[PDB]
């Protein structure tokens, strides 16, 4: 009978993402704006 | 030795020599100065010098304890002034902790360090509600903890665990009512305390 | 160590793309936009809500639930009117009183527990020598009045004539830790 | 027969007020954060029907889920006096039910029954999340089990 | 043959608003990773009528400190605007055909103001006079606002008609020649509705009910049915005007049809809303839209008015 | 006639629903029931005292705004004028002086709630 506890893995636990993750995402401004004045002017024709 | 704690007596010299720089610096108030082999130094000053100790200790360059961490009383109902008013002080510039003791009685009121730390507001009020200590030049002073119309101060030693009075409805006067106190139940007191001692270091000289 | 959360390194100036990006963002409502998807995301997730009375949350064999005196497997009952439990417990809700009893055995006559005072925090279960009062993992035993949670001597050995079956069972999953 | 009539109004009624439990917005310490734990996305009381309401106006039952202090004591009668009629008091916790922990103190009201007349008593400090919403059923168990449409009839 | 037209609005609103917080608690709950009710229906349609019957057959306990007279009156004042103002809307024909259907939606918004500002008086308390102030702030912000923003879109339709905005929306929508109107409406529609982000009427957290505090069941249960009728209503206004459905002379089913699918999104994007975001501060508010969105809507409605003159496209007086 | 109908249909509905609500349940009156509330605490004041709002000049401005939105609301019939050049000044004369005062109202620090 050994020692038996409650012990990590021998190669030790792998890696945790601690830091803050944002996406990053999103169209650019020029081209929201150039579809939204886009749209102005089909629906004002 | 694994089941005993490490001692630091470099940390333990660099106390026992800022005691001594403070008793020097403040003969007139200062009493006693005692570091404990926990290392913690405690200067013990008559309630005169309060006001003058706490603003040395919050605004000195050598000793700036800018910060009030604790204010509490003891009661201990056998020495003449039953009441010791503690300050637990602390130094984020030198990373240290002081502890400043003072004495009072029943009619005996020690002068607030609102003017020095803004906590002492509260913590007095703590002071007069659970002790009965007042404090001179203090901005309303009044019960915090108690009840509104509680009588008596609860942690005082000859107060009991119970109280005097308890609450319940009336269905009568439709309110909540006081009333004396009457357990079902009577808190057993135990007996803890071999009748041997323990501590041979303490052991106190006979009478 | 230690590290800023507002503060900014120096400025990125400015420039016709990036007023541009920061009008779009304040005009266009890019991060508003940005929460709805993601509450629209935990709307399409899958929920964590269990069928309460059917599926019941998960437990331990350590957990403290509703006190029991327990017997020997001869059926004698395993107190020995020690009373060494009321001495440690904390909120002084267990009274012991005891006597010899007809064959000479040192029992108890009255065991009250008032589960109204316990705080359920398991020093008489880990003061007991001779693991007599237990606490078994009932929790759904809520009463309508005040008196029905006053326990005696004969509810505790009630309930630890009903929960022996799992009582046991837990002590031998945990004893080797304890 | 009017004792048939009668008897399924009434279990209509208890069930209507069982199904729609709205307790207050009201706790005290640590049972309140079990009381939240309830709230929590695993023992969905809103899923049960049961939820919050601010005001004891909108309120059903008083979950007194703390120790209540003798400073405390009117604010909680106020408050359960407060709410309109069919109201049920839960008390939770070993504070709420005889004191607990605080039992001896000075100003601690030993049972919040010496302040509210109680429904129901949830054991434990504190109960769990389970443990509260099994309360919270035995709660609408006891509420179908109320018969004021017959005992009318037959006063 | 009216009445039972009547009825045939009246009574699938109620139903629909009863539903409306059903799918509110479900869509919530399934944003904050739980259920909804699920037990009391057969998938928890049972759960508002339960509500109903118990918020009914609670005392409505009326308090001492109290004006009975507007305690009383605000309520069956607040559900009674709100079906009124259900009753001019064409789906696509409506039950009252009204010349100045949007002036009439506006006045009886404004008096549904006032249905909440009297019950909060009335209930002499000081947290109901909290909400009642709070109501008064949020309403002088968004009307003036909401003024400007319909004047606009009108004058890009033609007269002040429903039926007009159809046959204008006959092959387009208005969203993409009024996208910017079409944001400040919805957010404009947020605040008439009372609504988060920026409710401050009701507020749970910085009050503890606004102006229910006082309110027991019963009165309570009238102002909900008013504010959740209003958020359906609002919805089914910006559709009706920005979203145009499909309209077709030989049948109207697919037009109703239509306009049930993107009121439906609409008021499940004001839950969304909900779920979503944060409450603002009742001066925050007042700043966000004096500030950001009266300028931007005088702007546009300057640039509404120069439109059709210099596109020759003014609208039909018909 | 028609629409004089629903309004009073909707009326009696409300009355009929508010008569249901104070005659069904039972009544059980007190005077801590129906103490005003004040989160489980006897008021100080009276709730009927002096409130002093803080917005008072942006409620004054939002009665002027009002009354400029009311002659700007007849122009969905201005726009059919046979004119339409001294109809389109006349629109942007006012929309641009009501433009300047909330600009110089803004500039003078009218709307920002003087405590
Ligand atoms: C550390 O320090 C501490 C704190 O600090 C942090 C504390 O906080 C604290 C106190 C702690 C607590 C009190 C714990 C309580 C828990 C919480 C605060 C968190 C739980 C979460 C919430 C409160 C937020 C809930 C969020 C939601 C999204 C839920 C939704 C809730 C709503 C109210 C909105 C939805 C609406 C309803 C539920 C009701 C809607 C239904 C109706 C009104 C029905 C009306 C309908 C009709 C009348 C229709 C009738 C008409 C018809 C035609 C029907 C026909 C009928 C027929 C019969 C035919 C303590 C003690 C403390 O120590
Ligand atoms: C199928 C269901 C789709 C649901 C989409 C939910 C939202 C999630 C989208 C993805 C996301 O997070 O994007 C964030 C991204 C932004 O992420 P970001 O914030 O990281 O990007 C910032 C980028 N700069 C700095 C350059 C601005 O959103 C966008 O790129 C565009 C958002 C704004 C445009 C759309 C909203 C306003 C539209 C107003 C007009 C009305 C439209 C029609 C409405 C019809 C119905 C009423
Ligand atoms: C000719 C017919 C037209 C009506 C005039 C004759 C009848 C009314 C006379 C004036 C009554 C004034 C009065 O008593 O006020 C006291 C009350 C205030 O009294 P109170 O409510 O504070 O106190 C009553 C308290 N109890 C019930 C316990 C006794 O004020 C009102 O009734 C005014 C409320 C508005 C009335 C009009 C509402 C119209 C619809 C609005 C939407
Ligand atoms: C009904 C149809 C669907 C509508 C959208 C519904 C879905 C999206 C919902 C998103 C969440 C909304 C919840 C409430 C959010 C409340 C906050 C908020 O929106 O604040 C407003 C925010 C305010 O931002 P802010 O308050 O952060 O701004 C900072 C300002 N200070 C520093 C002073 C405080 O944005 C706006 O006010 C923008 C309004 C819309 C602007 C639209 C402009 C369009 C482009 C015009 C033309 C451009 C070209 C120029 C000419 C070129 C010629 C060639
Ligand atoms: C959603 C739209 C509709 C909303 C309204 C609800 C419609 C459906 C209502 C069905 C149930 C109708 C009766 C509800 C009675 C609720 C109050 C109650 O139980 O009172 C008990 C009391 C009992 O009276 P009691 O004689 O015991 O005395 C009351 C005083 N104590 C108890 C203190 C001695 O009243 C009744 O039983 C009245 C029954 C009326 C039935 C009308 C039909
Ligand atoms: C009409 C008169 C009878 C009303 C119902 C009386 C019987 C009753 O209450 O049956 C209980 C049944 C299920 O409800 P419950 O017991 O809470 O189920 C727990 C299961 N997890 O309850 C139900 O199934 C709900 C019955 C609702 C009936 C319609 C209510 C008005 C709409
Ligand atoms: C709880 C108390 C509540 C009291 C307040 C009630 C508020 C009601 C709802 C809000 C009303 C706001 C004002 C609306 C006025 C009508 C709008 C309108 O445009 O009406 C004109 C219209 C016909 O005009 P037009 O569309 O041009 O048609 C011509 C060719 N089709 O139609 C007409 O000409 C019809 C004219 C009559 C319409 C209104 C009828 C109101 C009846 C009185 C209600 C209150 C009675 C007092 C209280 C009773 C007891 C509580
Ligand atoms: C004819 C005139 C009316 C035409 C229609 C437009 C109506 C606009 C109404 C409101 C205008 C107010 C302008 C002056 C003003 O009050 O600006 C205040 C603002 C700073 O105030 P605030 O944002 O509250 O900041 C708090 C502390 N930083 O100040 C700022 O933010 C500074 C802004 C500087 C730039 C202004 C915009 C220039 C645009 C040029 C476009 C050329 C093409
Ligand atoms: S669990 Fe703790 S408080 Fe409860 S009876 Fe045992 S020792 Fe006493
Ligand atoms: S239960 Fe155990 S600890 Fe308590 S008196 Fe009996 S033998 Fe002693
Ligand atoms: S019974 Fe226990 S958990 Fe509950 S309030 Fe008291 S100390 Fe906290």
């Amino acid at each position: 009978s050994k020692v038996k506890q409650d012990m990590p893995p021998p190669g030790g636990y792998g890696p945790i993402d601690y830091k803050r993750n944002l996406p990053r995402r999103g169209l650019s401004g020029y081209s929201m704006f150039a579809v939204g004045i886009g749209a102005l002017i089909f629906g004002y024709w | 030795r694994p089941t005993v704690r490490p001692r630091s007596d470099v940390t333990h010299k660099q106390l026992s020599a800022f005691g001594e720089y403070v008793a020097e610096i403040l003969p007139k108030y200062v009493q006693q100065v005692q570091v404990s082999c926990l290392d913690e130094l405690e200067i013990c000053i008559h309630p005169d010098g309060v006001i003058p100790t706490l603003t040395f200790l919050r605004d000195h360059t050598n000793a700036q304890f800018k910060s009030l961490a604790d204010l509490t009383a003891v009661d201990v109902p056998t020495r003449q002034n039953r009441f010791e008013i503690v300050y637990n002080l602390l130094s984020l510039r030198f990373n240290s902790r002081i502890r400043v003791k003072t004495y009072a009685d029943e009619l005996t009121p020690i002068d607030s360090i609102v003017s020095v730390h803004i906590a002492a507001n509260w913590y007095e009020r703590e002071v007069w509600d659970m002790f009965g200590v007042f404090f001179f030049n203090h901005p309303d002073l009044r019960r915090i903890l108690t009840d509104y119309g509680f009588e008596g101060h609860p942690f005082r030693k000859d107060f009991p665990l119970t109280g005097y009075v308890e609450l319940r409805y009336d269905d009568e006067v439709k309110r909540v009512v006081a009333e004396p106190v009457e357990l079902a139940q009577e808190f057993r007191k135990f007996d803890l305390n071999s009748p041997w001692e323990a501590f041979p270091a303490y052991r106190q000289p006979p009478e | 160590t230690y590290k800023y959360v507002n503060k900014k390194e120096q400025e990125s100036e400015v420039d016709m793309k990036s007023a541009t990006d920061n009008a779009a963002r304040i005009l266009m409502w890019t991060e508003l936009i940005r929460g709805l998807g993601m509450t629209l995301s935990y709307l399409f997730r899958e929920p964590a809500t269990i069928n309460y009375p059917f599926e019941k949350g998960p437990l331990s064999p350590r957990f403290r639930g509703e006190h029991a005196l327990r017997r020997y497997p001869s059926g004698e009952e395993r107190c020995i009117a020690c009373k060494l439990c009321e001495a440690i417990c904390p909120a002084q809700a267990i009274t012991i009183e005891a006597e010899p009893r007809a064959d000479g055995s040192r029992r108890t006559t009255r065991y009250d527990i008032d589960m109204t005072k316990c705080i359920y925090c398991g020093f008489c279960q880990e003061a007991c020598p001779v693991d007599a009062i237990v606490e078994g993992p009932n929790f759904e035993f809520s009463t309508e009045t005040h008196e029905e949670l006053l326990y005696n001597k004969e509810k505790l050995l009630n309930n630890g004539d009903k929960w022996e079956a799992e009582i046991a069972a837990n002590i031998q999953a945990d004893y080797l830790y304890r | 027969r009017a004792e048939y009539v009668v008897t399924k109004l009434d279990d209509l009624i208890n069930w209507a007020r069982r199904s729609s439990l709205w307790p207050m917005t009201f706790g005290l310490a640590c049972c309140a954060v079990e009381m939240m734990h309830m709230a929590a996305p695993r023992y969905d009381m809103d899923r049960f029907g049961v939820v919050f309401r601010a005001s004891p106006r909108q309120a059903d039952v008083m979950i007194v889920a703390g120790t209540l202090t003798n400073k405390m004591a009117p604010a909680l009668r106020k408050v359960y006096d407060q709410m309109p009629e069919p109201r049920y008091v839960v008390s939770m916790g070993s504070c709420a039910n005889g004191g607990g922990y605080y039992h001896y103190s000075y100003s601690v009201v030993r049972g919040c029954d010496r302040i509210v007349p109680v429904d129901i008593y949830v054991p434990g400090c504190p109960p769990t999340a389970e443990a509260l919403l099994y309360g919270i059923l035995q709660l609408q168990r006891k509420i179908k089990r109320e018969q004021k449409l017959k005992i009318w009839y037959r006063r | 043959m009216f009445f039972i037209n009547i009825l045939t609005l009246l009574v699938p609103i109620l139903i629909a608003m009863a539903f409306l917080t059903l799918v509110e608690r479900k869509i919530l709950g399934y944003m904050q990773l739980r259920k909804g009710p699920n037990i009391v229906g057969p998938y928890g349609i049972l759960q508002p009528f339960a509500d109903a019957m118990k918020l009914f057959m609670k005392e409505p306990m009326r308090p001492l400190t109290t004006s009975m007279s507007l305690f009383i009156i605000a309520p069956t004042l607040s559900l009674t605007l709100a079906l009124s103002l259900w009753v001019p809307l064409p789906m696509p024909h409506p039950l009252i055909n009204l010349n100045l259907g949007i002036l009439f939606i506006l006045a009886t918004s404004s008096l549904s103001v006032y249905s909440i500002l009297w019950s909060g008086w009335a209930s002499n308390s000081k947290y109901s006079l909290f909400g009642a102030l709070r109501a008064v702030a949020q309403t002088i912000s968004y009307e003036v606002t909401m003024a400007i923003i319909l004047l606009s879109v009108l004058l890009m339709n033609g007269s002040y008609s429903l039926q007009t905005l159809i046959t204008t929306q006959e092959h387009m929508w208005l969203l993409l020649p009024a996208w910017p109107m079409a944001m400040m409406w919805f957010i404009s529609t947020l605040a008439e509705t009372n609504r988060a982000p920026f409710d401050l009427t009701e507020g749970e957290s910085e009050l503890v009910s606004g102006f229910n505090v006082e309110y027991a069941a019963g009165p309570f249960a009238l102002f909900f049915m008013a504010e959740y009728t209003n958020i359906i209503l609002m919805n089914a206004l910006t559709t009706i005007i920005f979203l145009g459905p499909l309209y077709y002379i030989n049948l109207p089913e697919l037009y109703s049809t239509n306009f049930m699918m993107e009121a439906l999104l609409l008021s499940s994007t004001f839950l969304w809303i909900r779920a979503s975001y944060p409450r603002f501060r009742y001066d925050q508010l007042m700043h966000l839209l004096w500030k950001n969105f009266l300028p931007l809507t005088l702007a546009l409605c300057m640039w509404h008015i120069s439109l059709p003159i210099f596109t020759a496209g003014v609208p039909p007086y018909m | 006639m028609n629409l004089y109908t629903v309004i009073f249909i909707n009326i009696l509905l409300s009355l009929t629903l508010i008569l249901v609500a104070f005659w069904l349940p039972q009544m059980n009156l007190y005077s801590e029931k129906a103490n005003p509330y004040e989160c489980g605490f006897d008021p100080t004041s009276s709730a009927r005292l002096p409130f002093s709002m803080k917005f008072f000049l942006v409620a004054i401005t939002f009665l002027l705004f009002d009354l400029e939105i009311a002659l700007l609301l007849p122009l969905p019939w201005a726009i059919q004028t046979i004119k339409t050049s001294t109809m389109m000044i006349m629109a942007f004369i006012l929309v641009t002086i009501l433009s300047l005062g909330l600009a110089y109202e803004w500039t003078q620090k009218g709307l920002e709630w003087t405590e």
